[PDB]
RNA sequence: AGGACCGAACCGACUAAUGUUGAAAAAUUAGCGGAUGACUUGUGGCUGGGGGUGAAAGGCCAAUCAAACCGGGAGAUAGCU
RNA sequence: ACACAGGUGGUCAGGUAGAGAAUACCAAGGCGCUUGAGAGAACUCGGGUGAAGGAACUAGGCAAAAUGGUGCCGUAACUUC
RNA sequence: AAUUCCUUGUCGGGUAAGUUCCGACCUGCACGAAUGGCGUAAUGAUGGCCAGGCUGUCUCCACCCGAGACUCAGUGAAAU
RNA sequence: CGAUGUCGGCUCAUCACAUCCUGGGGCUGAAGUAGGUCCCAAGGGUAUGGCUGUUCGCCAUUUAAAGUGGUACGCGAGCUGGGUUUAGAACGUCGUGAGACAGUUCGGUCCCUAUCUGCCGUGGGCGCUGGAGAACUGAGGGGGGCUGCUCCUAGUACGAGAGGACCGGAGUGGACGCAUCACUGGUGUUCGGGUUGUCAUGCCAAUGGCACUGCCCGGUAGCUAAAUGCGGAAGAGAUAAGUGCUGAAAGCAUCUAAGCACGAAACUUGCCCCGAGAUGAGUUCUCCCUGACCCUUUAAGGGUCCUGAAGGAACGUUGAAGACGACGACGUUGAUAGGCCGGGUGUGUAAGCGCAGCGAUGCGUUGAGCUAACCGGUACUAAUGAACCGUGAGGCUUAACCU
């Protein structure tokens, strides 16, 4: 799903387009994490002006993913690509003011509710 | 790997004891040839159960 | 493993299995009684009958149809003029084998199989 | 405690009014009539002997039919035993029904599982398969080693090695209980339970609880 | 399978719309809340369908800022609410996955004239 | 025009797997290098052992080479097993 | 050493597609390779496909996977031009 | 450094992390000018390092198609 | 030394406790949180990468923790071959030289069909004292036992503040294990379709063979993980360190000498599985056999005839059972397998004909045709009348009764 050396998109006006996972975080042995779940980034792309540049390692956690989620409905949501919101490495807070693309409703805890807000759908 | 040891006749025939044949002691008999034939096979002659198979 | 699974492989490949089966049958057809093992005749019995039950209804593209899964116009002609007709009313069941003992060059079972009618 | 005797029918789901779907595994759970009674006297246990029917007459031998003369006059698949707690309930000829289980919350659910017939290494213990490619010869999905020197000098017991697997039975220890219907000899119950369709399975309340 | 058949009939739902691969539907799923339930819309084509009675299913791609975003839906669950047709596109085919890599102006489906 | 380029026959033998009481006392399968030249190949001839030949590896000289094989001195000698 | 998956010089060489003596299917012609019959287990050998990730494997991208044709356009540092 | 023991010398670059690699320093244990010195376009089944694509190499194996292995009939070895 | 293959890695492990995490305590220069040190405790658990041949080591980034050691520095008749002790070549250095370096550098054949012990599975024989079919008891053995975070108690106890509990409850995760295909997916060379080259069926049309299943798109059943259910417990007994009550020797004191009470993932049990070859061979229910005669060295003696039960085996149709045995179902008083009928599923509008168009092709008949393993039915085919094995009332002594 996500795990070592995946590379992700972004999914936020950080500046950083892509990123690869280099740990996922939450118990040992723990092989990848879904949707909602905080992991360990590097940068690699860091457009010029962005807030953020090549090299750094941060937080971020998954929004979007190609294996999608089940829930007890039964029904299934992919998407086209693996994305990620970049958070603070600390306070664990999101560093861009935007956010691109759909959400999802996993989304919803109160930890991510300023992503939630800022997501134009779901 | 190969043996250490010659081993005996005595565990030749023991492991052995294992290879006796079988007999079918079961040879049913035709009510019309009478022949005694294999059960649930056709006769030598072309019978099975009373019927003459291999005609018409 | 193998569960609830159909078809034996008689140690073949596909195309050699279908090819021997197509030729098996032509030749059941053609003669009303050959001579081989068990399992082969058990297995020609579900290539077989389909083909009569086909040919229990005339048109033309049951000719092709018969003639695409067996290609040999002798006995697609033979079939639906002689062997439909023949069963018409019988439902299921044309065939049926019996043992034969065992073959001389390498102790095989074998079993003929025949139409039941007989040629009557 | 007193338990039934079922058929695995298969699997389903029930979509629940908010929008949930609970996977059922159906259980059909006949009528089970007690064959016979043990006691402290006679046996040193208290136990029942019970019987669930649909078998045909000429597969009857003389000693099972003896057996079934006692009041049951009534030929079964088998039978099965169910080790009787206090409470002293009605024992002979009492038929018990599916509606004993019209309160309870969870069960266990004991039966046969699938025959693999041949295990082997890795699919039976989970073993890691060695590499693919940089020269391994011959040596993908065989074990490894299997000892450590001439100091132990032999293998010890319990070593994992490739054998059977499956058709062995097993216990699923507390379920989950959905429906219960009567009149249909039904048992519906969250999650999947050993064996395959048709078979034979014994369902018996949690212990846990 | 009588009992199981029988059981699947007692949920099996009686206003399924005739819907074929390649046409747009639009579909109202419900959003549970605490107290603040709504349906919620989701059109896209429909790229597969699985009919298994009470198991059946439909996968709709809504392609939205970009990104795929495919949907499978349980057709006989009370969360769908109901279903409707906007287009008939005729694609003469089961499964419409090539329509993952297509996408552009590429992705477009003849419409079914009848 | 080219000790030019890509690539069959042809001549080689860089990688992997198999084989290792082999199908084979060095081979098979898939890839690989040269392929108008210092090229490759058929037939015949010459160079003979402290010698030959060697774009040199102590390589090759009839499955044997830091001194070929056959016969003889010869029952060499062996404070060793 | 064998009725041995090896080696052995020359000549002839058709049709369709193809640049082609490559490759595919065929003609003339010649063959099915001197143990079989069943079953459809681990394990080995030779292959096909694979969700998400894509070198994290490993001494090492070993092996696999991938590229691959004709026509036209277009093509950098450096250079003995 | 195909040369440097101390040594993974120090600094810079690359990575997230680089005893390897590239560019410098000069304290050259123990470079050096036909046992040639320093460069060099092209070439290489040559040694080292990095990137794109690609993938069952791998996380972690799953299923399938054939030849053996297994059973029946015939023949029938070997090291020890 | 008439051969015990050496470093590192992979796979698979098992033991010790001088305990890394989890558990229980004493002391603290322990206010709380968080720490230090010592005692008891081995049930379970105990990281992925970068660099190097590297075990080690440094670094990045996690975890409750990333324990120390033994096992031929465990493990090459299990794998590898990077380091290292063959042959090629080079650098520096030493030597006049052949050559050498425990200096560096590039390249460089890893054999073995398992006899015995051992281990993982699965069978045959006999025994268990008339024979047979079932259900059990349970001596004994094995499996399992890990742990994070969030919320309430409570912003409470504690503290000047910052900060922030023990005890007790609830929820949701990581790793691991068992089961199962209802769902989401993989596979599905036995189903449908598209298409390239070429050959053939007299030709058109329509089909088949070959080219890796020619290439490719979907996909039934089955098997499967990534998919989804469950688990680890609570409780009880006796304890370790420790804490005690009462109480003398020793007028006091003292947890101990007599007596009594607490006390941990360790121990026994509780949970799951195997289990009467448990030769100590156990228990319960049911079923079957109750005819004559001869001989001898006269007792668990031999033999002739009659008899052949319960049941078993064999054979056949087979299975979500299986290497073969074994195990399960069925054998005409039958749905065991095949076929057939209906349905379902998959594919996607078959052939032929008609119309439009110069033609490729399109439209109607038409969601058509075909459709494996699936579901519900159906004796059409194959499962035979029989034969075979297994017997004829079951030893002695003693104890309690009937005589
Ligand atoms: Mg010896
Ligand atoms: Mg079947
Ligand atoms: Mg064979
Ligand atoms: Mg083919
Ligand atoms: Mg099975
Ligand atoms: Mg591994
Ligand atoms: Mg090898
Ligand atoms: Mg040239
Ligand atoms: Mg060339
Ligand atoms: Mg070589
Ligand atoms: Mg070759
Ligand atoms: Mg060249
Ligand atoms: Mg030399
Ligand atoms: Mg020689
Ligand atoms: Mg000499
Ligand atoms: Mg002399
Ligand atoms: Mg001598
Ligand atoms: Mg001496
Ligand atoms: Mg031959
Ligand atoms: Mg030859
Ligand atoms: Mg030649
Ligand atoms: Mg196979
Ligand atoms: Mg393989
Ligand atoms: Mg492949
Ligand atoms: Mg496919
Ligand atoms: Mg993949
Ligand atoms: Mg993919
Ligand atoms: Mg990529
Ligand atoms: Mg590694
Ligand atoms: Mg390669
Ligand atoms: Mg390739
Ligand atoms: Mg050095
Ligand atoms: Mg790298
Ligand atoms: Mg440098
Ligand atoms: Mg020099
Ligand atoms: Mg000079
Ligand atoms: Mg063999
Ligand atoms: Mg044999
Ligand atoms: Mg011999
Ligand atoms: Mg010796
Ligand atoms: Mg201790
Ligand atoms: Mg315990
Ligand atoms: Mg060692
Ligand atoms: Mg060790
Ligand atoms: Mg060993
Ligand atoms: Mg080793
Ligand atoms: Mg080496
Ligand atoms: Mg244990
Ligand atoms: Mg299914
Ligand atoms: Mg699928
Ligand atoms: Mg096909
Ligand atoms: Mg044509
Ligand atoms: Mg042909
Ligand atoms: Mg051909
Ligand atoms: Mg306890
Ligand atoms: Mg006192
Ligand atoms: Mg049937
Ligand atoms: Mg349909
Ligand atoms: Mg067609």
């Amino acid at each position: 799903m996500i795990q070592e050396q995946t590379m992700l998109n972004v999914a936020d006006n950080s500046g950083a387009r892509r990123v690869m996972c280099i740990k996922v975080l939450g118990g040992s042995h723990r092989r990848y994490a879904g949707v909602g779940d905080i992991i360990k980034i590097t940068i690699k792309e860091a457009i010029p002006r962005g807030k953020v540049k090549k090299g750094d390692v941060l937080k971020a956690v998954v929004v979007r993913t190609k294996k999608g989620v089940r829930r007890p409905d039964g029904s299934v949501i992919r998407f086209d690509g693996n994305a990620c919101v970049l958070l603070n490495n600390n306070s664990e807070q999101p560093i861009g003011t935007r956010i691109f693309g759909p959400v999802t409703r996993e989304l919803r805890s109160e930890k991510f509710m300023k992503i939630i807000s800022l997501a134009p759908e779901v | 790997a190969v043996q250490q040891n010659k081993p005996t006749r005595s565990k030749r025939g023991m492991r052995r004891s294992h290879d006796a044949l079988t007999a079918v002691t079961s040879l049913s008999v035709d009510k019309t040839s009478g022949e005694k034939h294999l059960r649930h096979h056709i006769t030598a002659d072309g019978y099975y159960r009373g019927r003459k198979v291999i005609a018409k | 493993m193998r569960h609830r699974k159909s078809g034996r492989q008689l140690n073949r490949n596909s195309s050699h299995r279908q090819a021997m089966f197509r030729n098996m049958a032509g030749s059941l057809v053609r003669h009303e009684i050959i001579k081989t093992t068990l399992p082969k005749a058990k297995e020609l019995r579900r290539v077989v009958e389909p083909l009569i039950t086909l040919a229990k209804t005339d048109s033309v593209a049951n000719r092709r149809l018969a003639f695409a899964r067996t290609r040999d116009n002798e006995i697609v002609a033979k079939l639906f003029n002689e062997l439909g007709p023949r069963f018409a009313s019988r439902a299921g069941g044309y065939t049926r084998i019996l043992k034969c003992g065992f073959r001389a060059g390498d102790n095989a079972p074998m079993a003929y199989i025949e139409l039941v009618d007989r040629s009557e | 405690m007193i338990g039934l005797v079922g058929k695995k029918v298969g699997m389903t789901r029930i979509f629940t009014e908010d929008g949930v779907s609970i996977p059922v595994t159906v259980i059909e759970v006949e009528a089970n009539r007690v064959t016979q009674v043990k006691d402290l006297a006679n046996d040193g246990y208290r136990a029942i002997q019970v019987t669930t029917g649909a078998k045909k007459a000429n597969r009857v031998t003389k000693p099972e039919a003896g057996h079934f003369a006692k009041a049951g006059v009534e030929a079964g698949r088998g039978l099965w035993e169910f080790r009787l707690a206090e409470g002293e309930e009605f024992t002979v000829g009492q038929s018990i029904s599916v509606e004993l289980f019209a309160d309870v919350k969870k069960v266990d659910v004991t039966g046969t599982s699938k025959g693999k017939g041949f295990a082997g290494t890795v699919k039976r213990w989970n073993f890691r398969t060695q590499d693919a490619t940089h020269g391994n010869s011959l040596s993908h999905r065989v074990p490894g080693s299997i000892g450590q020197n001439q100091t132990p000098g032999k293998v010890f017991k319990g070593k994992k090695m490739a054998g059977q697997m499956g058709n062995e039975r097993v216990t699923v220890q507390s379920l989950d209980v959905v429906r219960v219907d009567a009149e249909r000899n039904l048992l519906l119950v969250k999650g999947a339970v050993p064996g395959a369709t048709g078979s034979d399975l014994i369902v018996k309340p949690a212990v846990k609880a | 399978s009588n009992i199981i058949k029988q059981l699947e009939q007692e949920q099996m739902k009686q206003d399924v719309p005739s819907f074929r691969p390649g046409d747009t539907v639009e579909v109202k799923v419900w959003v549970v809340e605490g107290s603040k339930k709504r349906l919620q819309a989701f059109e896209g084509v429909v790229i597969a369908i699985r009919n298994r009675g009470l198991h059946s299913a439909f996968t709709v791609r809504k392609i939205s800022n970009g990104e795929g975003v495919e949907r499978v839906f349980q057709t006989h669950s009370p969360v769908v609410d109901s279903i409707s047709v906007k287009r008939r596109g005729a694609v003469r085919k089961a499964k419409l996955y090539y329509l993952r890599e297509r996408t552009g102006k590429a992705a477009r489906i003849k419409e079914r004239l009848n």
